[PDB]
């Protein structure tokens, strides 16, 4: 029986592996809470030159 | 044509972010020996003295 363990590490320390979850899709020109890489807030997002 | 720090402004961007969190306090400048240690040439072994 192959095993592979994962240790990970919790410390007060940089986060070098993260999470990519689920990149819920774009749904722009709807003022929504939004979360962008840990920037909470709530407004309309448009494209932008 | 400049021997010394040339008169100017260039900004540094960021290169990489390390998480090695231990302590620093001295370093040190690692070289190319492009001659040979165990026979020193008199003159031009090396690079333009």
């Amino acid at each position: 029986y192959r095993v592979v363990v994962l240790s990970f590490e919790l410390l007060h320390a940089p986060a070098t592996v993260c999470g990519p979850k689920k990149s819920t899709n774009l749904v722009k020109n709807k003022c929504v809470n939004f979360n962008f890489n840990g920037l909470t807030g709530t407004g309309v997002l448009t494209e932008s030159n | 044509l400049v021997r010394d720090l040339p008169q100017g402004f260039s900004a540094l961007e960021p290169l990489v972010d390390l998480p090695i969190g231990i302590n620093i306090t001295r370093f040190q400048t690692l070289l190319a020996l492009h001659r040979s240690y165990l026979t020193p040439g008199d003159s031009s072994s090396g690079w333009t003295a």
